[PDB]
RNA sequence: AACUGCGAAUGGCUCAUUAAAUCAGUUAUGGUUCCUUUGGUCGCUCGCCACUUGGAUAACUGUGGUAAUUCUAGA
RNA sequence: CGAUCGCACGCCCCCCGUGGCGGCGACGACCCAUUCGAACGUCUGCCCUAUCAACUUUCGAUGGUAGUCGCCGUGCCUACCAUGGUGACCACGGGUGACGGGGAAUCAGGGUUCGAUUCCGGAGAGGGAGCCUGAGAAACGGCUACCACAUCCAAGGAAGGCAGCA
RNA sequence: CGUCGCUACUACCGAUUGGAUGGUUUAGUGAGGCCCUCGGAUCGGCCCCGCCGGGGUGCCCUGGCGGAGCGCUG
RNA sequence: CAUGGUAAUCCUGCUCAGUACGAGAGGAACCGCAGGUUCAGACAUUUGGUGUAUGUGCUUGGCUGAGGAGCCAAUGGGGCG
């Protein structure tokens, strides 16, 4: 089921009317009448003759959603949903208590260092 | 379908090869038998369904549905292991491997049969029903008995008697 | 299956079509058309994909002499395709074949009719393009 | 007909078959990375608009 | 395994073409390009991440298609 | 106008004590020079042919001039003016069973023939033509089109280039 | 010594607009590439701005959601 | 309706069936299906043709003082209809 557009005219052809044209290079094409036809291997320009529908494209004479999708939900190997929230979350003031761990056991080995060197 | 080189690993595996030759009447077949055989399996073999197949490696065979010159085709298939205990014989792995071989059983006696028969073990005899026994499955399986080749009887063209012949299941 | 359906003859015995095919041959005379009953003063005509005969005129001298199996597969007279579209081409082209329809160059050049392509298999399966 | 879909969300894709032409009226002649309503397909497809990420002709 | 970097413009073969053309010697580019090697230069400018910023992406997992390719897609 | 990567690791501590400072590299780079070169150029030099003596100049021929492009010099090409340039010192045209040279054969001397071929330069990768990347290709065991061959094909497409080793 | 007589060879002329082979070109068509002007299937961000929100303190830090700014840039 | 005229014809392809038959090579038929040739009888939706609707543009020469509007040139030509 298929309605063509004139290659000339740029008409919504009906299936009982019009004839087609076949090019020796390959190319084809249907036109809609007599007229159009004519004009075409007259190889008149169509946006020059004053009712080809390109003609009043070019002219002006008649007359975008890009939705978003920041997803992010997934699990790791080794974890899950709760567990990666888990640990995303020790917030209250929960953190500094491994951070001041870390920096004094950190400390504790350079000095524990300074004691084997001398 | 498999590459090239695994060929290897089943064809010395032995007592997993088998080695077959269809005989039977002229235009019995045993080119549609063969190529129903080729369609589905395949060592690399794909599966062509427009009648005439890999069988005939010749001009002027498929312009006549004639065989003259017996073609080889090397065939793969895995096997589910319900056949694995089937198989009374030795059994190694389930990648049975075929070497088949469709020669022409041509009243003529194009010697290819001969040829077949001597490279095979086994003979797949292929006869009529509605045809009877041909004279020339009778000359194949006479060699085959003097080359001591085992054969085994695949009769065709059932769809004669069920439909040209209207034949009741107690006469077929 | 199915046999053809009848189209716009449009291509009499006298006329003068090209070869579009690369046996080399360049013109093509027909010479009669496979088929036709005849009639009183009607010469017979061809369309495209009609068997018909043609011999050579401009193209490879060893060619030229002789009387040639053909079928043609284009032409510039217009013939309604059933469904209510009508197609031409440039020219009125065709392919020499053989006596059973194997045409005997190895390719196509330009576009074929649908109905000369399945109503010869061999050559839609060398047609350049369908159409 | 085979329909491939999948959840890049959630994983989990599969491959379905289907024939039913009505159905495929749905999706007929649309632009890929269309939003399309599939919502035809069964009783229990519903809710559910789908975007075409593309398709595999028949010689592949 | 993949991404990345380099090489793939070497070499091998043949002499069809080519008659001041190639080529031989000579001499110029102060009228030009030159990855690489090597030696130079790399704080010369005043002008809310720098204790390091963003995003994709193969390989990898899963779902396919094609008679068919070092064809590939979608997630 | 380094948001890089290894291999040793070490040093100053007043303010301290956690920061501040240094080694060996590698990978880098705008550009300069050098190297490998490449390209176009200077002068001279080539077999036979006059039953090839006048060519070239519309369609660049010979220049000037301003330009385009090219990496640059240069009708490379364009726009305007000049009618020019070569030729019996063989121009031009035709053949060449012509890739050139180093050299090979012959050897009183003189010369005569042969150099497709391992070295050098040039060209080609079936015949044309156009390209991408790349410093370097008009590349072809790179791509694209045509022609010519030519493989498989469920006929819907896909893939070719042994003047490489065999 | 010639003509004439016999036989083979060899070229030469020859209607056939002989035919073929390449190259050079004239006019015409012209695939393909590159360049140019466009063109915009898609893919981004700013504008988020209805907000739940709120903080230096309804004058938001914003935690994410949601329309969409129906614009503004790639 | 007495009467008179009278019209249909042939060939393909599929299937039958690669079957009957035949050693093989070869190789039909009937039912059915899809067409086609010749002839006949109509008809213009479509496609083409015709075109002086002298319908509408374009245009040669001349003519109405010019613009507009037109006309003549035995259908002025020509494009479309
Ligand atoms: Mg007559
Ligand atoms: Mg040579
Ligand atoms: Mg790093
Ligand atoms: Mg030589
Ligand atoms: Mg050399
Ligand atoms: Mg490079
Ligand atoms: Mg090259
Ligand atoms: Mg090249
Ligand atoms: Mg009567
Ligand atoms: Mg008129
Ligand atoms: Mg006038
Ligand atoms: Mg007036
Ligand atoms: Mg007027
Ligand atoms: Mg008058
Ligand atoms: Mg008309």
């Amino acid at each position: 089921m298929k309605v063509e557009l004139c290659s000339f005219s740029g008409y919504k052809i009906y299936p009982g009317h019009g004839r087609r044209y076949a090019r020796t290079d390959g190319k084809v094409f249907q036109f809609l009448n007599a007229k159009c036809e004519s004009a075409f291997l007259s190889k008149r320009n169509p946006r020059q003759i004053n009712w080809t529908v390109l003609y009043r494209r070019k002219h002006k004479k008649g007359q975008k959603r890009t939705r978003r999708a920041v997803k992010f939900q997934r699990a790791i190997t080794g974890a899950s949903l709760a567990d990666i929230m888990a640990k995303r979350n020790q917030k209250p003031e929960v953190r500094k208590a491994q951070r001041e761990q870390a920096i004094r056991a950190a400390k504790e080995a350079k000095k524990a260092k300074q004691a084997s060197k001398k | 379908n498999f590459t090239v080189d695994q060929i290897r690993a089943i064809m010395d595996k032995k007592a997993n090869i088998r080695n077959m030759s269809v005989i039977a009447h002229v235009d019995h077949g045993k080119s549609t038998l063969t190529d129903s055989l080729v369609c589905k399996a395949g060592i690399i073999a794909s599966a062509r369904a427009g009648e005439t197949r890999f069988t005939d490696t010749r001009k002027d065979e498929q312009e006549r549905c004639i065989t003259i010159k017996s073609t080889a085709i090397s065939l793969f298939y895995e096997l589910s292991e319900n056949d694995l205990n089937f198989i009374k014989q030795s059994k190694d792995g389930a990648g049975f491997l075929i070497n088949l071989i469709d020669s022409p059983g041509h009243v003529d006696f194009s010697s290819e049969v001969t040829a077949a028969l001597r490279v095979t073990d086994g003979a797949l005899v292929v006869v009529d029903c509605v045809s009877g026994v041909c004279v020339q499955t009778e000359t194949v399986l006479r060699q085959a008995i003097a080359e001591r080749i085992k054969p085994v009887l695949m009769m065709n063209k059932m769809d004669r008697a069920l439909l040209e012949l209207q034949l009741e299941p107690e006469e077929l | 299956s199915g046999a053809k359906f009848r189209i716009s003859l449009g291509l009499p015995v006298g006329a003068v079509i090209n070869c579009a095919d690369n046996t080399g041959a360049k013109n093509l005379y027909i010479i009669s058309v496979k088929g036709i009953k005849g009639r009183l003063n009607r010469l017979p005509a061809a369309g495209v994909g009609d068997m018909v005969m043609a011999t050579v005129k401009k193209g490879k001298p060893e060619l030229r002499k002789k009387v040639h199996p053909a079928v043609v597969i284009r032409q510039r007279k217009s013939y309604r395709r059933k469904d209510g579209v009508f197609l031409y081409f440039e020219d009125n082209a065709g392919v020499i074949v053989n006596n059973k329809g194997e045409m005997k160059g190895s390719a196509i050049t330009g576009p074929v009719a649908k109905e000369c392509a399945d109503l010869w298999p061999r050559i839609a399966s060398n047609a350049g393009s369908i159409a | 007909m085979k329909l491939n879909i999948s959840f890049p969300a959630t994983g989990c894709q599969k491959l379905i078959e289907v024939d039913d032409e009505r159905k495929l009226r749905t999706f007929y002649e649309k632009r890929m990375a269309t939003e399309v309503a599939a919502d035809a397909l069964g009783e229990e497809w519903k809710g559910y608009v789908v975007r075409i990420s593309g398709g595999n002709d028949k010689q592949g």
